[PDB]
RNA sequence: CUUUAAAUCCUUUAACGAGGAUCCAUUGGAGGGCAAGUCUGGUGCCAGCAGCCGCGGUAGCUCCAAUAGCGUAUAU
């Protein structure tokens, strides 16, 4: 065990250096540093990882409300922080604002003709600020457009990406925006001061998804690259995780230290910062399809997790939306129930309160026309979640 | 004219070398006490047959 | 341009027996059509005054490239029995059947069932072709269908070409017969260089009691390809 | 002459003068207490003089 | 003027070297067009194989 | 020093090999070939001297592992070829393919090798954030997917150059 | 499309022995040259709601590539404390203090 | 003689080869900090310690001309294959 | 499975095939479509042929194996035309694609390894 | 601008700056071309050496090797 002895001795030597740094950190100077540690511990206590999986019960099809106003398949959707309105976009290049309580259309942004502002190509991603003030949408025309959420008034048009924009997410509590594209670059945008900050590199293929939280940090899915990367912007560091096989299409953060991702080979994985490889791996989350001898698992199109809890929802074209439970330490994933819903689940977003789940249903996949489901309706479905102890 | 040669340069001669040994080459190698395979590898830094 | 349809042209015999030269603005290599009025793979044919010849494409056949490259002997002459290993669909086999004529016989061996159906359809029209749908690695499995032959032509493209040819040569090839083997250097050993492969293949032929006589490359039409012509069990002189 | 892939290792003077007339083939010989190569571009670790 | 820059001088030497090599050896080409002949003669008396003994 | 003059200065084979390498890779003179030959000579000598030792000798194992990792990192070897034998199999053209000039040429950014050299020398090529103007830059395995046009270059969406502005001012 | 100059503050600490606050300043200017110190002072005074006379900044180095600049800044409680606590050369940079030649 | 032996062991533990085994078996995710140099060099290490002292103490120190030239000497050296075959001794550890 | 789809790649080889196809598309070295795949075989500029076994008529791609036997070009089948579509960089399923011979290409080592693996499937 | 006690240097950056792109790379080695021209020796019309010099007139040939580097002499 020569390799083990060298690794063990090297670990002992590394601990000596950390002791010297701790003494210098111990030396409002150090009092302010200790106050920062207290807030972080209290913040950790804020994310107490509340267990609400058992109280969730499967709803009924009659309870599910179906809003139909889009011409083509819905690609993405977001929920306003106040849980009052839903913004949705589709392949018809239009954006429609829906009222959660009534289901009527509040405002409709038409497709720009080839001069009212609008999108001339398919809209792939949308993000909304934590205060509900700003709305951002990305399209295939390498453009990012900013809208005033309350009035749907166009404000800014961000240029600079060299390919289609695929991911957008606002930093929670701020107006800082992170954007990614098929040009393998990640850019930083400050919406309030309508300025460009910097560009980050490191991905080797087209980026599929992006998510962020209150920390000055974001995660991205590598697609065909097969890697998921954590971007430490102030520290100027990049973490690389190697996990499940196949293209990684969708991702969602569970808390500040965990995330869930979905792949095109049916695998769903739970990740942790401590371990490079995924902690949990659920293979064939939505079953298998195909003729005998040519069977392949259903593609995972969207994933979602309820913030600071253990509830995970995965969407595919297997005509059902599945609810999952994260195990202790996020090491096990357990299926709760199946919500019958026919079509491609292109988007899944939990409400801020957690009382309902919004699913985007389209006849086709959000990235192409490889499948077309005639029985599916291009609609935004509000799935009510009822909690009884 | 062989296609291997780019004028006077032999391109298909590769790092695995196949070499013809003469009868007097063996005897003089023993007289100088030079190991046959080992000394050839020192000259070329490659596998020699 | 090229040899457009409707152009006057002259046909003269080649140095090799059964092969002809199509002299004109361009020169093409042609063979006499055993079944007049039919094209096997869309080649251009010439009508001669009852007599018809078919052009030979050296890019789709390895025997034509060797002839155009300046080989000495092909040993395929009218009235000879030829064993062909790796017939595939039969593009080269059709030209071989033209050379041997009605008196000669061609034995076509092809393991693939997809390409095997094409040989049978070709064997419908040409009475001198005997299709054999069997693996060339086991000559004992079709020893009933084949008598003694004069020339063995191999285009099997396998790492074990010499072993396959030697097994067939011992069983079916007569004393004093000849063999023509096409070697694709990338197929036997990709790691070794092309010419170092050619020296190794020649050596293995000598260890199988076969005497190679000549070799040449097919450089204008193929890359890293060689053709070896030799004799099996030579008679005393 | 046939294959052009070998390197000739010999110490006889008349044989070496014959090989030099053949293009593209290196010659290996013994000089001092070491092996040496004559007509190789990729000589690398050869005696330096 | 070509002597002023040694890099473009070596570029010209390579271009001539490929031209001179065309006399010695034949370059490989694909069937980018349907076969229509040699564009030249077919000489049947020249024997360019290498004898093995 | 980084290069050594050839032991035999008048050799037709050596001159032909140098001509072929310079013409194919767009090099400036013989010194650029000699530097790569010298580096490969050191690497293969180290591989041989490691191959001389015992298999279970810890020095052989450790130094060979480190050398293989470095050579895989620079991209000359394959992950399936992690042995000293494949180090001995290495050639000079393998190191020649790793220069930034030929990497730019093979990636379609330039339509010629000398055009790639000119583009690099005129500060038009970037690897990640940094702008690189050294033709002999060795591209690592990870950086190979991050070669592009610089943001300030006219080809990369930047401001048009002097000639465009002067011609537009003329008309 | 407009470019902006961005200012970020790090390692902010208040030194009560000198009645001041000190911090590290990061300047984002992707396209333009190095920002002059007066512009930095007025922007920092706007950010911290003080008069520009009591900000002293120095040590500005631009990173290779021209993307970011890093410097140090200090904000005083009052002008008299700045006159009493600052080095003479930094006061002369603001014109508050003037050096005198001495005969030898 | 005890001081030389213990110091000799320390140098071997921090050799590049011993650290090379570490990232192979490190279950922790690989960290990729952006830097102009691909690998660790002695001159880059001196820059890191200087800049960490820079943020601790709010003062700018001067740099000797021989050091600044050595900085750029490493900068040109970084995009060159000169030290592939250079490895530190490991006999002290084993 | 349809027995005519004989060289069916397994799970491990499928990932290698689809990865190389996406890499070849970036280098402008890929021909997409059944008609375009046929043309490269006639011109002799093809490394290998990748076909999808899930075509509702499998019969429309069965002419490609016949052309491959004459040119000695390896070929395989994959289980999904939709998965083959993504690597080809198109928004529609693809039932046949061809990798083109390119001089000086740096994908030669990856292509050569795949060709040996395909030939191994045919015993 | 920034730098610095002050200034220089490095890093940023505004405007000018290329068709013979004359905004003109060198050193060493080996060859070709010539008149109403000069000298010498002969085998009538030749040969050697050489040739910015002629009757009158004064208003930028080729090839090879190395390349910002490249020769010579002596000793070895
Ligand atoms: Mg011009």
């Amino acid at each position: 065990e020569t390799a083990q002895e060298k690794k063990l001795r090297l670990a002992k030597l590394y601990l000596e250096q950390l002791r010297q740094q701790e003494e210098e950190k111990a030396e409002f100077e150090e009092d302010q540093v200790a106050g920062r540690l207290k807030e972080d511990v209290l913040e950790q206590r804020g994310r107490l990882q509340k267990l609400v999986a058992k109280e969730i019960q499967a709803p009924a099809s009659a309870d599910i409300r179906v809003l139909r106003g889009h011409q083509l398949s819905i690609t993405c959707l977001v929920v306003t922080p106040d849980d009052s309105a839903i913004f949705s976009a589709a392949k018809d290049c239009s954006i429609i604002k829906w009222s959660v309580e009534s289901g009527r259309k509040l405002h409709v942004i038409p497709r720009a003709k080839k001069k009212p502002p609008g999108h001339s190509s398919h809209v792939l991603c949308m993000a909304i600020s934590s205060d509900g003030k700003y709305l951002a949408s990305g399209d295939r025309s390498k453009l990012i457009l900013i809208w005033e959420a309350q009035s749907c008034q166009h404000l800014y048009t961000f240029t600079g990406h060299r390919d289609a924009v695929s991911g957008l997410a606002f930093r929670r509590g701020t107006h800082q925006l992170y954007s990614t594209s098929h040009d393998r670059s990640v850019k930083v945008w400050n919406v309030a001061e309508n300025s460009y900050v910097e560009t980050l590199f490191g991905h080797q293929d087209a980026v599929a998804a992006l998510d962020a939280l209150s920390r000055e940090c974001c995660v991205t899915a590598g697609g065909r690259d097969g890697t998921v990367r954590v971007w430490k912007i102030p520290e100027e560091s990049q973490l690389v995780f190697y996990g499940h096989q196949g293209s990684i299409d969708c991702i969602h953060l569970i808390n500040e230290e965990h995330m869930v991702s979905g792949a095109d080979d049916g695998s769903v994985a739970l990740w942790g910062l401590s371990k490079k490889r995924p902690l949990a791996l659920q293979r064939e989350a939505h079953g298998l399809r195909g003729e005998p001898g040519l069977e392949q698992p259903f593609w995972i199109s969207s994933v979602a997790a309820l913030l600071n809890t253990d509830l995970v929802a995965t969407g595919s074209h297997s005509s059902c939306v599945r609810l999952w439970q994260c195990g202790e330490g996020f090491r096990q994933l357990d299926l709760l129930c199946d919500i019958p819903l026919v079509g491609f689940i292109n988007s899944l977003k939990f409400s801020s309160s957690g009382d309902f789940l919004v699913a985007g249903v389209g006849q086709e996949h959000r990235l192409g026309r490889w499948w077309r489901i005639k029985e599916a309706r291009n609609s935004v479905c509000i799935i009510p979640l009822r909690r009884v102890p | 004219h062989p296609s291997c040669l780019f004028f006077q340069y032999n391109t298909q001669l590769g790092p695995p070398y196949h070499i013809l040994v003469d009868t007097n080459f063996i005897n003089f190698s023993i007289k100088a006490k030079l190991d046959l395979v080992q000394s050839m590898m020192d000259c070329l830094y490659a596998k020699c047959i | 341009r090229g040899n457009q349809s409707g152009k006057n042209v002259m046909v003269e015999p080649h140095r090799h027996e059964g092969v002809f030269i199509c002299r004109g603005k361009e020169d093409a290599l042609v063979t006499k059509n055993l079944v007049p009025g039919e094209s096997v793979y869309g080649e251009k044919r010439v009508s001669i005054s009852k007599i018809e010849y078919r052009a030979w494409n050296p890019f789709r056949s390895k025997l034509a490239a060797a002839i155009l490259g300046g080989v000495d002997q092909i040993h395929i002459k009218p009235g000879a029995k030829v064993l062909y290993l790796g017939a595939a669909s039969g593009t080269t086999v059709s030209h071989v059947s033209d050379i041997v004529g009605p008196d000669g016989l061609v034995y076509a061996v092809e393991f693939s069932h997809r390409s095997g159906r094409d040989l049978i359809n070709l064997a419908k029209k040409r009475t001198n072709i005997i299709p054999v749908i069997e693996d060339a690695r086991h000559p004992h499995k079709y020893r009933m269908l084949i008598a003694m032959v004069d020339v063995i032509f191999a285009d099997v493209a396998q790492p074990d070409q010499t072993r396959i040819v030697a097994l067939n040569a011992h069983t079916f090839l007569r004393n004093g017969g000849h063999f023509v083997i096409s070697i694709k250097a990338n197929c036997i050993d990709s790691t070794a260089s092309a010419e170092a492969v050619f020296a190794s293949e020649v050596k293995k032929m000598q260890q199988e009691n076969m005497k190679p006589q000549e070799q040449l490359t097919l450089e204008p039409y193929e890359r890293d390809h060689a053709v070896v012509v030799g004799v099996y069990r030579p008679p005393p002189k | 002459t046939q294959h052009k892939c070998y390197i000739v290792a010999t110490v006889d003077r008349d044989l070496k003068r014959r090989i030099r007339k053949i293009p593209g083939v290196p010659i290996m010989y013994i000089s001092n207490h070491r092996y040496n190569i004559e007509r190789m571009p990729d000589d690398y670790g050869a005696p330096r003089f | 003027k070509i002597d002023r820059n040694p890099r473009v001088k070596h570029r010209e030497k390579f271009r001539r070297a490929k031209i001179r090599r065309r006399g010695q050896v034949r370059e490989v080409r694909k069937e980018e067009q349907r076969y229509s002949g040699e564009l030249s003669g077919i000489r049947a008396g020249v024997k360019k194989s290498i004898k093995l003994k | 020093k980084t290069y050594v003059t050839p032991r035999r200065p008048f050799e037709k084979s050596r001159l032909d090999q140098e001509l072929k390498l310079i013409g194919e890779y767009g090099l400036r003179n013989k010194r650029e070939v000699w530097r790569v030959k010298f580096t490969l000579a050191k690497i293969r000598k180290a591989a041989r001297e490691l191959l001389t030792l015992d298999e279970k000798d810890p020095r052989r194992l450790f130094e060979g592992n480190a050398l293989l990792r470095r050579l895989v990192r620079i991209g000359v070897l394959d992950e399936g070829k992690m042995k000293l034998d494949y180090i001995l199999g290495l050639k000079i053209e393998d190191f020649l393919e790793r220069r930034l000039q030929t990497q730019v040429f093979k990636l379609g950014l330039a339509k010629s090798i000398h055009h790639a050299r000119v583009l690099i020398r005129q500060r038009h090529i970037r690897v990640r954030k940094q702008v690189v103007n050294i033709p002999s830059f060795i591209v690592r395995l990870d950086s190979q997917k991050h070669i592009d046009f610089s943001l300030r270059s006219p080809y990369g969406g930047g401001r048009p150059g002097r000639v465009k502005r002067k011609n537009a001012k003329k008309g | 499309m407009n470019d902006t100059v961005t200012i970020r503050t790090r390692k902010f600490m208040t030194n009560r022995l000198l009645q001041r606050k000190q911090m590290v300043i990061d300047v984002l200017h992707p396209g333009k040259a190095t920002v002059p110190k007066t512009e930095i002072r007025e922007k920092l005074a706007k950010m911290y709601k003080t008069t520009p006379d009591v900000i002293f900044v120095f040590g500005f180095r631009t990173h290779f590539g021209g993307g970011k600049t890093t410097g140090f800044g200090m904000i005083y409680d009052s002008l008299d404390y700045a006159k009493k606590n600052e080095p003479k050369h930094r006061l002369a940079r603001h014109g508050l203090y003037e050096k005198k030649k001495t005969s030898r | 003689e005890k001081k030389r032996l213990e110091r000799a062991k320390r140098r071997a533990l921090s050799s590049s080869v011993i650290r090379e085994l570490k990232e192979q078996y490190s279950d922790a995710p690989e960290e990729i900090r952006d830097a102009r140099h691909p690998h660790v060099t002695r001159q880059s290490q001196e820059d890191q310690h200087r800049i960490n002292y820079e943020e601790s103490m709010m003062v700018r120190l001067s740099v000797s001309k021989r050091e600044k030239g050595r900085r750029k000497r490493a900068n040109v050296m970084s995009s060159q294959l000169h030290s592939l075959t250079h490895f530190s001794d490991i006999s002290a550890l084993t | 499975v349809n027995p005519k789809a004989y060289p069916l790649a397994d799970a491990h080889l499928t990932k290698k095939l689809l990865d190389l196809v996406q890499q070849s598309c970036n280098y402008k070295q890929l021909r997409k479509g059944a008609n375009e795949a046929t043309k490269t075989l006639n011109r002799g500029i093809s490394e290998f042929i990748v076909m999808a076994a899930d075509a509702e008529p499998l019969e429309i791609i069965l002419h490609l194996p016949l052309l491959c036997e004459d040119k000695n070009v390896p070929y395989v089948f994959v289980r999904s035309k939709q998965a083959l579509g993504r690597a080809c960089g198109v928004s529609r399923p693809v039932i046949a694609c061809s990798v083109t011979i390119k001089e000086g290409s740096q994908l030669k080592q990856q292509i050569q390894s795949i060709q040996q693996s395909i030939e191994r499937l045919l015993v």
